[PDB]
């Protein structure tokens, strides 16, 4: 019960706790920062604040912190995007008020001493090797970077000419300048109300206002090849769509489930996938197609993804384009669209389920919009979107100016102007 | 509002201080090896997949 | 005197010789192969063969060609292009019908052993890194792949995941498509004409025809950009122009020197060059400005080439692309199109007046026309260019579509499309 | 017919039996090092300094 209690501070910071009564607890801090927020000069430092969580503080050396946590059996753990950064905590719930104090520690008052920020720059290229195994991750940050001009074009992790470089003072300018008070959301899970409060006029201190002023992130329609020796052809399409929090972002996210977003069934044929039916009708090799969605504070993007081999990768992406075809002009069935809206609305309900999964929905609603709305108010959203509105959003892809990122042998990919 | 997670597709890494390095939601992304032969190839660094987050007590 | 012989075999084999009185006498092989006609199955492939000269052949092993040129202090080299290899040799006088037997066995009877190609892999890193210690070297690999679809946008180094990986099997493949006798031109210089010719029938015996079927080459319009930790920032702006060997080629070489394509003192500050003096209108820090020029045989690229401060590189490309807008205009004074044509025949009889310039002359006419012409034949055709010749060739640089690449920190370097 | 070299612009790689290694002809084209300071080479694969213009005889 208790639903939530939901407060804002008088300089912005907004706390939000729900008391369970549940044996463990789970107290996070999300924070506007993230990789969209640097310049030229400085990329790849929100990369090294992301490895920093357990260095030197004001208040505890990095022996305490590792050695105090581990005591007790309790977790930290950070968590980034392009937009945001969060900070968790968990435990059993006798214990949560030992990690809070170590949370407001490690970011209310660093410290970056130059002998251990030193030996931390070999962390950033075993973390990068290790994410670049998956072939997906460095397909989506050639698509930001071709998509975009500057903001959302920043990549997660740091660039190899700038691995050794990235200085202390570099650091305590970030930090600065990115988490002040009015960016902040302290959420917790297993605790009271008036206990995070008090915990909260011990970082009220300082760090009083509105950080710096981003920049809007300008649109560029490009295309990035990157030829290798992988076996498999990865390749995106996409184009401008729509912010989130708005009417047709919610149409974008229906049409995303009419194309096909994933499987249901272990080792299923995806019988109701419309991209997927259309590749298979002359394409006989190993593939897969999905639909993309990603959605942000001022910008987003929409469009496909295909896997294939390489002497096929024309062909699959043609089929999948033409299907889209298909659906802008008109062709849309009714009972389409209604089973699509029971796979986004039963899927809404599912990534809830958790404590991580709560807690993480819990605080991106504080950061973008302020406020908390319950899932009913969210499916009430999800039912008001008319047929009329899907067809218009598959028109906004057809006709919109596109942007490409491919890898593999691409001596059969078509290239984005033809 | 929704978050990144929400709608799927944008990506998320994670680090910690005893558990491995994460990366995605939807990446490794079902009837891709379903579909055969999608090996997945041996490391010279990387981390260990259980993450330890499942294990019964 | 003697000017040149010039003789055509029946199988397509060109055979021109000079006969000096100087000591020295240079040996020259020329052969239509080169970066520009390999697929994405096999890239690299030419550089790897570049490096191989001194390999074991049928006729000598690698022991007795190192020892046996060193003997008598001979040299050997290769010279490449996009569209073109060059095997050279020189001695004395007395010596050159030793290493003519060396050069017939180098590219008409190689071997590639498993053991020897193995233990060359690790050369292709050494050699790529020390032509990469110029930053000009890489932007100029960048602009070739911005602007073209195929043919003419493979590297002349190879790509990294290729390293380690070039099979002998291909290397046997590209010397029995490429190296073929109708392809072939075989360049003397103090030598004479019959004993030129009986070294021919020694590799007349195989090896007949024309070759494979090059692609032509697609233009791209295209954009490559490179972040890194460079001091300078270098860029390219280029449009398509004219083929080599027609009218329209020498209208583009007047109009590059009418711009400015490299100084004459010794610090000079350039007082007769249009692009240098329009950008320092109004910069005031160290900078480089040139006219590029690039002719093929089936296409071309003119442009322009800066090197700038970091702060300072949009100011420096506005400044420069806003000359050349004004001779698309008529703005060309008489008295410029004469001092431009004087830079251009003095340059050219300037370039041919060592035996290795010389050489390169003879070799290259006999590729692309089959035929030689002495420079009194070329110095009638550079006068016979007009004025609107030139004005309409600067209309078409305006006009057409571009293509970009830069390198360094490029937070303020325009994209292609502002 | 006339050639890469003879309009100013496109590259060329040599290899050579005793000699260096050498990259294109305009390349590194004068009067850039005549204002600032175009610092040289800190070599980590070291080829030469002066290319071969020595034993003159």
């Amino acid at each position: 019960p208790q639903d939530l209690e939901f407060t804002r501070l008088p300089n912005g910071l907004v706390i939000a706790s729900l008391e369970n009564y549940a044996p463990a607890s789970r107290i996070g801090l999300f924070i506007k920062a993230g990789s969209r927020y640097e310049d030229s000069n400085n990329l790849g430092t929100s990369h090294l604040l992301r490895l920093a969580s357990s260095l030197t503080t004001k208040g505890a050396s990095s022996f305490k912190i590792t050695r105090g946590i581990e005591a007790v059996g309790g977790k930290l753990s950070v968590t980034s995007t392009r937009e945001s950064m969060a900070y968790t905590v968990e435990c059993l719930r006798d214990d949560i008020e030992i990690l809070m104090e170590f949370l407001l520690n490690v970011t209310a008052a660093p410290e970056f001493r130059r002998w251990e920020v030193a030996a931390l720059q070999s962390q950033l290229r075993i973390d990068k090797a290790v994410a670049f195994q998956n072939p997906q991750a460095q397909v989506l940050e050639n698509l930001h970077a071709a998509a975009y001009r500057n903001a959302l074009a920043n990549s997660l992790y740091c660039p190899d000419y700038r691995i050794g470089k990235v200085t202390p003072d570099q650091l305590h300018y970030y930090v600065q300048n990115h988490f002040t008070s009015a960016r902040m959301a302290l959420i917790g899970l297993g605790v009271s109300h008036p206990v995070l409060k008090q915990v909260a006029e011990r970082f009220l201190n300082m760090r009083g206002g509105l950080g710096l002023s981003g920049a809007k992130a300008k649109y560029r329609g490009g295309e990035i090849r990157d030829q290798n020796g992988d076996s498999l052809v990865h390749a995106a399409l996409v184009a401008e769509s729509a912010a989130t929090g708005s009417a047709e972002a919610n149409a974008f996210s229906v049409l995303q489930h009419v194309l096909g977003a994933g499987p249901h069934v272990k080792r299923g044929s995806n019988a109701t996938s419309s991209l997927y039916q259309a590749v298979a009708k002359g394409v006989h090799q190993p593939f897969d197609v999905s639909a993309f969605n990603a959605s942000y504070s001022d910008s987003g993007l929409f469009g496909i993804y295909t896997i294939s081999q390489a002497a096929s990768a024309g062909d699959v992406i043609k089929s999948a384009y033409d299907q889209v075809k298909a659906i802008a002009q008109g062709n849309l069935s009714n009972t389409d669209v209604q089973a699509a809206k029971n796979k986004l609305k039963a899927g809404y309900l599912m990534s809830v389920e958790s404590s991580e999964g709560f807690l993480d929905e819990v605080g991106s609603q504080a950061l973008v919009a302020g406020s908390y709305m319950q899932p009913s108010t969210v499916l009430q959203q999800i039912d008001s979107v008319a047929d009329a509105d899907v067809i218009n959003a598959a028109k906004k892809f057809v006709s919109g100016r596109k942007s490409m990122a491919a890898s593999g042998n691409l001596g059969h990919t078509p290239f984005v102007d033809e | 509002m929704l978050s990144v997670a929400s709608r799927s597709g944008p990506f998320a890494p994670v680090l910690s201080a005893t558990s491995r390095g994460v990366a995605g939601a939807l990446r490794p992304l079902v009837q891709a090896a379903l579909p055969a032969t999608s090996e997945s190839p041996v490391l010279d660094a990387k981390r260990s997949f259980l993450c330890r987050e499942s294990l019964s007590g």
